């Protein structure tokens, strides 16, 4: 089983509000493929059928 | 072309830049994306009310480390605020704080 | 077939078509599982308040 | 077993429906996480930072910037929360 | 009669196969539409929610 629990920030009754602040830049992520076009082909009636 | 809002159209994490390269029957990309990685919990104040209408906006950024009253940007420890918020005084609920 | 032995042997000649039908459905089910994982991943990864 | 105590599924076994990769509790947990995070992300926190602000404050901030109503005018307006509650009650 | 069975199975198998192919094709079309719908739902949580 996987808990998959998110980070928890407690809400504050007081006027001040608690904040979560990043410390490390850690730049970089993967990429996605669009698949813009499909293979272009033409059948011939005499050769096939 | 430019940095984009996090609608999920861009790569996961805040979008800094995207590059596109030719791929068979399609397109491929090259990228750098900001990730927070480490989170520290700091209480944030809302200005001060020493006299009349001294209350100020926390900043363009939500961050406002309590410190002595120093403003904070999105990441790292607070720095001496120097009109980063730059806000004309506004009516504020409660006293001593904008809250 | 209802388990008749004769029906199964006749199906063996057309078995390759039956295998292709099963594979295509398996691919669709795997794609549906992948789409569910991607959607939920976008929903999570946030510092939620309790 | 329920087939034994009588959408055919196991009945003809022509086919089968498969379970959906996630129990109801896991799906509910994802929705619950989204609900709690809604107030913080809205107040200029993006994904880099989170603000632990009350739902009332988050609604007020959205109402303040979009319309002329602001701090004093928004406080002067009354039963705005009641109007939101009545609309939720109709749902 | 095996010969009587052969005539009966011919039409029966051809009809069963075409309907099974139609069922698979319908499932594939529904799967593609669902995948596009899932992308719209992901965008909707990212923006409106």
């Amino acid at each position: 089983i996987a808990f998959n629990h998110p980070i928890q920030v407690d809400q504050l009754n007081s006027s001040y509000f608690k904040l979560s602040i990043p410390t490390n830049f850690s730049f970089g992520v993967t990429q996605e493929y669009i698949q813009t076009t499909i293979q272009k082909v033409t059948v011939d009636c005499k050769q096939y059928v | 072309k430019a940095q984009s809002k996090r609608s999920g159209f861009c790569g996961q994490g805040t979008h800094i830049v995207s590059f596109v390269v030719n791929a068979p029957n399609g397109l491929y990309f090259m990228h750098v994306g900001y990730y927070p990685s480490n989170h520290i919990e700091v209480v944030s104040a809302y200005g001060l009310c020493d006299a009349a209408n001294p209350t100020n906006c926390i900043a363009p950024v939500n961050g406002y480390f309590i410190k002595t009253n120093n403003t904070r940007i999105v990441d790292e420890w607070s720095y001496t605020g120097s009109s980063f918020y730059a806000p004309e005084p506004i009516t504020s609920l409660n006293t001593k704080y904008v809250a | 077939c209802n388990g008749f032995q004769k029906c199964e042997q006749l199906l063996r000649e057309y078995g390759q078509f039956c295998s292709k039908i099963n594979q295509a459905l398996h691919g669709a089910n795997l794609r549906q599982d992948d789409s569910v994982r991607n959607l939920f991943a976008s929903v999570k990864s946030s510092q939620s308040s309790p | 077993d329920d087939c034994m105590q009588q959408i055919c599924a196991q009945y003809v076994a022509g086919y089968k429906v498969l379970p959906p990769l996630m129990d109801v509790n896991m799906e509910a947990a994802y929705t619950s996480s989204l609900l709690g995070s809604i107030a913080g992300v809205g107040w200029t926190a993006g994904l880099s930072s989170f603000a632990a602000i009350p739902f009332a404050q988050s609604i007020f901030y959205r109402l303040n910037g979009v319309g002329i109503t602001q701090q004093v005018l928004s406080e002067n307006q009354k039963l705005i929360a009641n109007k939101f509650n009545q609309a939720l009650g109709a749902m | 009669d095996v010969l009587e069975q052969d005539a009966q199975i011919d039409r029966l198998i051809n009809g069963r196969l075409t309907t099974l192919n139609a069922f698979v094709a319908q499932q594939l079309v529904r799967s593609e539409s669902a995948a596009l719908s899932a992308q719209l739902a992901k965008d909707k949580v990212n923006e409106c929610v």
